[PDB]
Parts: C-alpha cells; structure tokens; sequence
C-alpha cells in the first residue's frame, strides 16, 4: 500500500534524523575528560550484621526513610520488617499469595506495598488502633506478573507489570488515573526521580523509556543493550541514570544529552546483573550479579574497586541508605548482609 | 544483657516470640506436596483437574489419605516463561497432558505444523530445562476413546510418515508412548510417568499418590547416601 | 623371647596401609567442605569419621619406624604411651561414630513412608561435640594415671606388658569391650531391618522397571554389614582371653602366641579403618558421577 | 485497515522525540565531575569515618 | 477498643478477692498488661505487670508475695488475686495496656476503674508545685524533677506525662519526654534535660482542668510523681 510505504519511509527518515542529531552533539567522551583526576584507592568493606529467619529465596527489599528499618520479602509467604541496628523483628506479615516478587516501603512509614505474579497489588497499613497489621487496599487491573511498585505519597503509587504497560494508581479510589504504554517486551524495573515528577522504566526489548507523571506520555528512549534489562536507578543529581542487563554489561545514560556516556564490563564476567544501585555522592556504582557476589565500580573511571563476597547463591536485591552509612544485600540463601 | 533498659528487653522477647511462630509455621509448609501443572492449553488439563477436583496463578488444595496436595496451574498467564519459571524450581512434580486425537488436527493459525509436533516440542523444552534437571514429570494421555473411535478412519502414517505397523490400538499406543519417552536426554536423574486416563477418579488419584510416594522415597534414599 | 620373621609382615602391611589410607583420607577430606554446602547429618558424621581416622593414620609411621630399624625404641616412654592412647581413642571414636551413623540411617528410611523430615539435623553437632569432649577427657585421665606409677624402661614400646598386678588399667579396658557388644547388635539389627523393609518395598509392584530400589537394598547395606561383622568382630572376640592372660600368667609359649594373634587382630582392624573411607565413592551415585 | 492507526501513532511518537534540545557531552561530564567533587566530602562510604560515629560498630 | 474491669466491694480484713477485666476491640494477645492503684485523695501507684505470653512477671515491693496476676488469651481476660488485705488496700484499680517495640507508645488505654474498700534503690520523682490558679488564654508550665538521670546511652529519656480530668480516667499526653501522643492537640509540649523536665500548655480552654503526673520508665519498679492541680 502507498500509505504503508509512506509511513514506513517517514519513520525511517525520522529515525535517521534522530540518530544524526544524537551523533552531532558528540564531541568528547567522559573517560578522556575525567582521566586527569586522581583515581580512588581500593575499597574495603566488612560485614556487620547478619539478618536470618527467612526459609526461602529472598526476592525484594527496600530501605526505610530513617535509615534504620527495612522490609524483606521471600517465597516462604512472609513479609518481615527488620530493625538493622539491633537485628530485631518488628512485624511479620503473612501473605495470601506466596509468589511475591516485589515490595516497597512508604516514604512516611505508615504503609507497605506488596505484589508479584498475581496481578494484584496489596497495601498494608502498619499504624492501626487494633495493634495488628491488616491489608487496606487491593489494586487490580493488570494482565501480567507484577515486577515493580514505588510509592509517591500516602495516596499515590506507580506500578509496572509484564503486560508491557505501567500504571499510576489512586489508593483511596482504586482506579488507574494514568496508563503508560509503548514498550514491546515485558517491563522489569522502574526508578523514580528525586523530585517525584518523572520516572524511567526498563523493558525486555533492550530499551529504557523516560515517562512523565503529570503529562502521561513518553519523552525519550534509550537503547544500546543487547539483552534484557533487569535493573535501573537514578543518579543522586537526577540528570542521569544507570542500567544493568543480562550480557555482563552495565551502562550509564544521560537525560540531557540523550546518549551513552560510560560502559562497565569485564572480560572475566559472563553472568547477568541482577541489581544496580548508586552511592550518596554518586561516585560508587554497586552491581549485584548472579555469580554469588557483588561488585563496586568507580562511576567516573569504570575501574572495579572491590568485591563483596560472602553470599552462597544468587544476589537478587541490594539497597543503600539515604545517609549512605551502610549497604544491605539479599540473596537466594535467605540471608541478608549489611556492609559498611 | 546489662546495658539494655526495660523497654529493650521486651522488644527482644517479642522478636523471640516472632521467631518461634515463624519456626512453628515453617515446619508445616514442608509437610505438603506441591505439583506444577502444564499442558497445551486445550489438551485436556481442565478435565484432569475435574476428575480430582476437591488470574495468573491458580491454586488447588486437596487432601487424600492424610496427605495434602497443592497444585499450581499457570495456563492463564500469557507472558515470557523464562522470566518466572525459576520460581517453580522446588516443585515435587510437573504434570504434562497430551491429547491422543491431535495427530490429525492442525494449529488454527497455521496448517503447516501439526498439534502433535507442537506438543512434542513443548515436552522437549520443559523436560530439558536447566532448572528441572532433577524434577519428576508425570505424562497424562487423555482423549483416548475418541482416538480409538477415529483410528480406523485415518491411519497414523499421516502424522508419522515413517511408521510401519499393524495400525491397531495397542501398536499405536506403544509407538506414541515410546516416542514420548525417547525425548528424555538424561535417563539417569529423571523418569517419565505415563498413564492412560479413565472415567474413574480413583484410578487417577491412586496413580498420582503412588507416583508422588515413589518420588519422595527415591529422593530421601538418595539423600540418605545408601542409594 | 624371640620375635623374628614376624616383624617383616607387619612392616610390609603397615607400609601399604599408611600410604593408601593417607591418599583416601586426603582425597575424601575436602569433599565435605568443598562442593557440598548444605551438609546433612550423615555428611557431618562422615566428615567427623574421616577426621578421626586421619589422626589414627599419623600413629602408624611411629610404629613402622619402631619395627623397621631393629625392634627397639629410642624416644622415651612418654611418646609411646601417648601414641598408643591416641591410636586406641581414635579407633573407639570411629566405632562409636559408625554406630551413630547406623542408628541415624535407621530412622530416615523407615519414616519416609509418610512424609519427609524436619530441621532436626542439628543434634548431630551436639553429639559430636560431647563425644569429642568425653574422648579428650578420657585421654587426659589415662595419660595422667599411667605416668603416676612410673617404673618404666625406654626399651619396651608396643610390646606385651608383663602383667596387671597393679590393677586399674586392665579394668578400664574391660569396659570398652562391653561397649562394642552393644553397638554391634544395634548396627546389625538396623541394617537387617532396613534391608528387609527396602526389599519388601521393591516387591508388591512390577509395572515400572524399578531396579534402583533393588540394588540399594542388597548390594549397599548388606555389603557394609558383612564387612563390619567380618573384620571388626574378631579383634574384640579375641580381647576376652587376652585380659585374662594379663591377669593370670602361664608358660611363655602361650603368652607369645596370644600376643601374635592379638597383633594380627590390630592389623585387621587398621585395614578395616583404612577401607572405610573408600566405600563412600562407589556407593554414592552423585559423588561417583562428580568424581 | 487497522495497522494504519498503529503506524500513525508510531510516526507521531517518533516525531515527538525529534524536537528536544540537546547539549554537548563535555558540559554534562563537567557537571557530573563538579557535583562529585562537591559532594565527595559527605560520603561515609568513600571516606571511612572513625569508629566513634558508626552506628554498626 | 475498651477494657471493662470488675470485682469490687467491701470485705473484712481477713479475706481473698479476685479482680477480673475483659478487653474487646483489639488483639489482647499482643499487649502487655499493668495494674495501677490510686488511693482516695492521693496519686497513682504501680502494682504489677505481666508480659505477652506470660514470660516476665513483675510485682511491687509493697504487695510482693501477696498478689497473683494471671492472663487468659482464649477468653481475653486478666485476673488479679489478693490473699491478705490490710487497711491500706482501699483504692481505685485500673488496667493499662502497653506494647513495646521500636517506635511504639506504651500506656495508651487506661480502662475505667473499679473501687475496692476494706473495713477495719528506687527513683524518687518529685513535682514542683501543687496548685496553680490560672485563667483561659495564658500558657501554663509544670516542672518535674528526678533523683537519677533518665537519659540512657542510646539517647532515650523515659518520661511520661498523664492527665486525669475530674471523674475521668487518666490519658496519655507525651511519651519519652519529646513525642506527642495521638489524639491530643499540638499545643501541648514537653522538653527538658537531665533531671529537670518541663510541660508547657498554650491557649487553654475551660475543659482542660485536671491533675498532671510525671512518670519514669527507666527501670522497675515504676514510680509515679506527685499531683499538680489546676483551677479555672
Ligand atoms: C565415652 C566413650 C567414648 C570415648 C572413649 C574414650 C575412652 C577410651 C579411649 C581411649 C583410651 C586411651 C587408652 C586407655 C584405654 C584403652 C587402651 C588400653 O586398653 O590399653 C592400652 C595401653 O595404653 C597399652 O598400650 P600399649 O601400646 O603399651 O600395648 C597395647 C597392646 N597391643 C595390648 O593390647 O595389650
């Protein structure tokens, strides 16, 4: 058809123009400019606390906003709240579905979000007059496994599922106020901006997309990976982010430049990255692999500076405190470790 | 502890009580059998569940002779299988259902590829997975009565051009069973259980119970070191 | 008091036993701490058995050196008295651990009819710790007691001791012999019951070509029971006349022949202690596949 | 008569992303380095603080 | 949520009695229980404490070896058995719930109270004043003092402020000397350091008339302060 041919040629011309515009703004590289700075020495971290009590593989965790409490989820059917300072358990929530794959902590400390592989996102209220934790709202409407959920405030939450669609919900009512579509493969992870105005998502089609909470449509798309994307995280500044994939390669993308800056990979690593996180100052990039240990990279020189060995199975979750005092890693051996 | 105040020892006692409750609840979840269910969609898994009946994940819990079975059906998911299959690594057994009347039938989307070839490819993919290298597979063959009714009107040579036999019920059943069992590549770590479905629930329940008991006793003998 | 043309066979036996046991205990030592991560009770017991046998192996070269030069000691009586005590303590610890292994194996197979078992695999550490502490206490007590009397010459070492007029050492050896006649009964009853139950399980069904349940009930348990019964019993069977021989004296011919027979029993027991590690590779299918 | 709408949506989305202002890579690199240098003093993981302030001592 | 206690009445000096209270509206099996005594025209007085699961039981030195405390979770009931009753046991008895974990606020609900009449080291906590006549529209400051410092190594300061309206059960206002309770106006504030503590109230109305008590929870036994009265 003439219309189909003209649409295809218009799309090809637009893609070529976008590629040419991206190439035009490429004058130098991050490594060459940064090479003049003094590299940081070897980083030594030792475990302090060991959190035990789970009886199955741990799939998600999230640090509290006070840098003292955390929450962990595992397939045994329990959601456990840990006090890191004294290694005490505050609450243990029995789940209706044991196939949990994500969890999230409210920024105010009153609610906890749970979900995964059940098309239902549950909200649990911690501050109750009756003295027990009870579910307050069940959100439904997805047609695929739930992969990630993040709080915005006490009445807003953003979720991503396996149906190639992200949703912004309203807890009080229970209806999707905004839907984001455009991904081909399944959506695996999302990251919220510090100002809670934009967020980014990574999909199984080796792509990442920058969305808009207030507007509701995609803004920019980033490519470069050769396999599935499993993790994503914003820079502390908020003008760049990092992606981890299954081809033993991490990448750093810039929102303002809309291009690639640095690539972190080694010839001795052939496994897949499972978690990606940053530091308080944005200098250390922590990557949790499935080779039973985590790695620490220099975000400005792409040189490895430490390995956090100590886990006997896959490392699936990793988190860094708001004040940057410690880092918590979880694994499939039902053990959590705190490093500093 | 001596440094702990009066408001810190009560927290320790509460944590110990939580630990005791978790330990008590964890020993009851290991006394139940977990069975994954797979198939070809319309291969007849629904009627198999119906014979032994008491969105993405369907759970069926039922007891028989003081033994509890929990069965996970994942038919209504429609997602990427490789991104969540490792969640079912610790299942006791995987049930795979095959219809005997699909050899003449073809796929609705395309008539080039038979339903039998698709079922065989699915069985080969599931059996040789890296996560299920030591998990038992129970193969059910259903819709045998209609297959027997229609066997005379169409030779099996349409589905298998290289077949040369008496074109009777026993020979065709043995040939199909052998072709399904020949797809195994380990032959030392896992075995395939084959049964022909009947109209009586008791036979199917007894076969499932015997299979799971044999799997459990073999596994525990292997862990004991004698086997 | 002549012992000639007899030290040669002892030197030729112990020389082979030392090297083969050392190889077996080095190859099978890191297995329980290497590939294996979630150790079970049986694995922990086998690791402790290997550790106990490793120390028993180290006592062999001292006796080899004693015999080989010319039937004489040159290092004092304290070393001889401590080497013998470690040898005997290691042998008895190995026997006790084997009995506990059989007792533990009796439960898992005969209880798996209903369901699996629980986290109870923690008592093994407590049992091992308490038995090791008791063995160390007995070792220290024996060393303290034997040196009090004194009156020994630095020429007599691994040799028949005159008598037991100073009673107190031969009465302690009469207790460790009654202990072997209770562990052995438990072991034989447990293994016979396991074999019979598994053989009956293998019967009653003929549809599936189940042959694995058939090999383990006959060629794995019965062989171990037969080996234990044929190569541990004679030593303790002959230890009854020996005690009466060290409490009532007779002509030197009888003393010499009973000492020679007792020495042969120790060689047989050492051979069995050496052969115990190697049976793990052949019996275990997964270990054999890995190795 | 159905894929035409999908093609129109795709070309509209492609056109939407082709009208965004971009800056030089060097400026972004300089901004990142400046932020890192400014905030390096407040990173407890890069600079090991004395054990008198670690809550996990 | 409500606690209802009973078992009152007048008895001779020689006799044994049982006080029974029932809870309804919350998980009775997750809250530790306290018994509090109040003599007529006097202040409060701690009596006994039982933990969740009957793990730790604490008694008062005055009634040690003479009072028994029992808990029934099947029936959601608390029992207090008294064997020997002297002439000083005539008072009002309350039942208090308290849950201890990181961030919790003990001493939430104080029950209703029952009357018991009979015919015929520790930390000293002091109240500065005893009666301060005031008028609505002005701030009121109340001072409390402790013999020993209530500050711990972790930084917590176990101080609790209470208020008893005329004819009403006491209610919690401030816990740990700095944290405001739930359901009270933001006007109430508390502060202080070391052995000195201050409670300030602003924009008083006519309904804020009662007695304020300062209590320490550093170590058992729990000692209540004196009573400061306010007038309209
Ligand atoms: C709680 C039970 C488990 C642990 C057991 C620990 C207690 C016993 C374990 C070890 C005890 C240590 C040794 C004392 C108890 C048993 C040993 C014993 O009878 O005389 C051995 C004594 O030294 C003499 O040895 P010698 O080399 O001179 O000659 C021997 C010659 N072949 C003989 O045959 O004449």
């Amino acid at each position: 058809g003439s219309e189909l041919d003209q649409l295809r040629q218009e799309a090809e011309q637009l893609k070529n123009q976008i590629r040419d515009a991206r190439k035009a703004c490429a004058d130098a590289t991050l490594s060459q400019i940064t090479n003049n700075i003094d590299p940081v020495g070897r980083i030594q971290m030792r475990t302090r606390r060991t959190l035990r009590g789970h009886l199955a593989k741990i799939y998600a965790m999230h640090w509290g906003t006070d840098s003292r409490l955390l929450v962990s989820a595992s397939q045994d059917g329990k959601l456990i709240i840990w006090d890191s300072y004294t290694t005490n358990k505050v609450h243990a929530i029995p789940l209706r579905s044991s196939w949990v794959m994500t969890c999230a902590y409210a920024p105010s400390g009153n609610y906890v979000a749970c979900g995964g592989l059940d098309n239902i996102c549950s909200i649990y209220n911690l501050k109750t007059r009756e003295g027990n934790v009870r579910v307050s709202r069940e959100l439904a409407g997805h047609t695929g496994y739930l992969s990630c959920c993040r709080f915005l405030d006490d009445n807003q939450i953003v979720t991503s599922s396996g149906d190639t669609t992200c949703a912004l919900w309203d807890i009080e009512t229970g209806q999707q106020t905004t839907t984001f579509t455009g991904h081909t493969g399944d959506v695996m992870s999302l990251s919220l901006a510090p100002d809670t105005r934009l967020f980014v998502s990574g999909a199984c089609d080796a792509s990442a997309k920058l969305w808009d909470v207030r507007e509701g449509m995609c803004r920019q798309t980033f490519t470069g990976h050769e396999s599935d994307i499993n993790a994503i995280c914003f820079f502390p500044n908020g003008n760049a982010f990092a992606t981890g994939s299954d081809d033993a390669t991490c990448r750093l993308f810039d929102l303002r430049a809309d291009q690639e800056l640095m690539t972190y990979s080694h010839d001795n690593i052939i496994c897949g990255i499972t978690s990606v996180s940053f530091s308080k100052s944005g200098r250390l990039l922590l990557a949790g692999y499935d080779d039973f240990n985590c790695n620490v990279w220099d975000a400005l020189k792409a040189d490895r500076a430490g390995v956090l060995a100590g886990h006997d199975n896959r490392v699936s979750c990793l988190g860094v405190t708001d004040d940057g005092m410690a880092v918590a890693t979880g694994s499939w051996d039902s053990f959590l470790k705190i490093w500093n | 502890g001596c440094t702990l105040s009066a408001e810190d020892k009560a927290a320790v006692e509460r944590s110990k009580m939580i630990d005791r409750n978790l330990r008590e609840d964890g020993e009851k979840a290991a006394r139940e059998v977990k069975l994954l269910l797979l198939g070809a969609g319309e291969s007849g898994k629904s009627t198999i569940v119906k014979q032994m009946k008491i969105t993405g994940i369907v759970e069926t819990h039922f007891t028989f002779k003081d033994l509890h079975f929990k069965m996970f059906d994942v038919g209504g998911q429609r997602s990427e299988r490789k991104k969540w299959i490792h969640c079912f690594e610790g299942v006791t057994a995987i049930i795979f259902c095959v219809a005997l009347s699909d050899y003449d039938l073809v796929l609705a989307e395309d008539e080039e590829m038979n339903r039998m070839h698709e079922s065989m490819k699915l069985f080969d993919s599931i059996c040789n997975n890296k996560w299920f290298t030591d998990t038992s597979i129970i193969l059910f063959l259903n819709k045998k009565d209609l297959f027997e009714e229609k066997i005379k009107k169409s030779p099996l040579t349409i589905c298998y051009p290289e077949y040369a036999g008496s074109n009777t019920y026993e020979e065709a059943a043995a040939y199909i069973q052998c072709q399904f069992e020949d797809l195994n590549k380990r032959k030392d770590t896992k075995e395939i259980y084959t049964h022909f479905t009947c109209a009586t629930d008791t036979k199917n329940v007894q076969f499932v119970f015997d299979a799971v008991t044999d799997v459990i006793i073999k596994n525990n003998l292997k862990d004991c070191g004698l086997f | 008091m002549d012992e000639k043309l007899l030290s040669t066979v002892l030197t030729t036996s112990y020389s082979v036993i030392f090297i083969v046991g050392l190889v077996g205990n080095i190859i099978a030592l890191y297995v329980f701490l290497g590939i294996h991560r979630k150790r079970n009770s049986i694995q922990i017991y086998l690791l402790n058995v290997a550790i106990a046998d490793l120390l028993l192996i180290f006592c062999l070269p001292f006796r080899i050196m004693y015999h080989i030069n010319q039937n004489k000691w040159t290092l004092g009586v304290i070393l001889c008295k401590v080497v013998g005590t470690l040898f005997y303590m290691n042998m008895y610890i190995s026997i006790i651990l084997l009995g506990f292994i059989s007792l533990d194996r009796y439960i898992k197979i005969n209880r798996s009819i209903q369901q699996r078992k629980a986290i109870t695999t923690k008592q093994s550490i407590y049992v091992c710790c308490i038995v090791w502490m008791l063995a160390l206490g007995g070792f220290l007590t024996m060393i303290i007691l034997t040196l009090k009397k004194g009156g020994h010459n630095s020429t007599m070492c691994f040799h028949y001791r005159d008598k037991h007029n100073a009673k107190g050492e031969a009465i302690f050896n009469f207790i460790l012999v009654v202990m072997f006649w209770l562990i052995f009964l438990l072991i034989i009853l447990s293994y016979i019951k396991i074999g019979k139950n598994l053989l009956r399980i293998s019967k009653r069904r003929s549809k599936f070509p189940n042959s694995g349940k058939y090999a383990t009930t006959a060629r794995n348990s019965f062989i171990v029971l037969i080996i234990f019964t044929i190569c541990f019993v004679p030593y303790h069977a002959f230890r009854f006349i020996y005690i009466s021989s060290q409490l009532n004296v007779s002509s030197c011919y009888w003393k010499e022949i009973v000492h020679k027979t007792n020495e042969i029993m120790l060689v047989l027991s050492s051979f069995n202690s050496c052969l115990d590690p190697v049976m793990y590779f052949l019996m275990s299918s997964n270990i054999r596949k890995i190795m | 008569t159905a894929s035409i709408a999908q093609a129109r949506k795709l070309v509209e989305q492609l056109k939407m992303e082709a009208n965004i202002d971009r800056i030089k890579v060097s400026k972004a690199a300089a901004d990142l380095m400046a932020y890192c240098e400014a905030h390096a003093k407040e990173d407890p993981l890069l600079t090991p603080v004395p054990a008198s302030e670690n809550p996990f001592r | 949520v409500q606690l209802v206690e009973s078992g009152g009445g007048l008895v001779q000096p020689g006799g044994s009695r049982k006080l029974s209270c029932s809870a309804s509206g919350f998980a009775f099996s997750s809250f530790g229980m306290h018994w509090v005594r109040q003599a007529p025209e006097k202040g409060l007085e701690w009596v006994a404490y039982i933990s969740s699961g009957s793990g730790t039981i604490y008694y008062a030195d005055t009634v040690k070896g003479r009072f028994t405390i029992s808990r029934d979770d099947p029936k959601n009931t608390l029992f207090l058995q008294m064997t020997s009753l002297r002439s000083e046991d005539t008072a009002m008895y309350y039942c208090v719930r308290s849950i201890y974990y990181y961030g919790s606020s003990p001493f939430d609900f104080w029950g209703q109270g029952t009357t018991l009449t009979v015919s015929s080291s520790d930390i000293v906590m002091t109240q500065a004043t005893s009666s301060v006549p005031v008028t609505p529209g002005e701030s009121v400051s109340i001072s409390c003092r402790s013999s020993k410092s209530l500050l711990h190594s972790n930084g917590n300061t176990y101080l609790y402020w209470f208020l008893q309206r005329p004819g009403q059960s006491p209610q919690l206002l401030i816990y740990r000397m700095s944290n405001l309770a739930s359901g009270v106006p933001d006007r109430f504030s508390g502060s202080g350091s070391g052995t000195a503590f201050t409670l300030t109230i602003s924009r008083l109305e006519a309904e804020d008339v009662g007695v304020y008590y300062c209590m320490q929870h550093l170590e058992y036994p729990l000692t209540f302060g004196a009573g400061t009265k306010l007038e309209l």
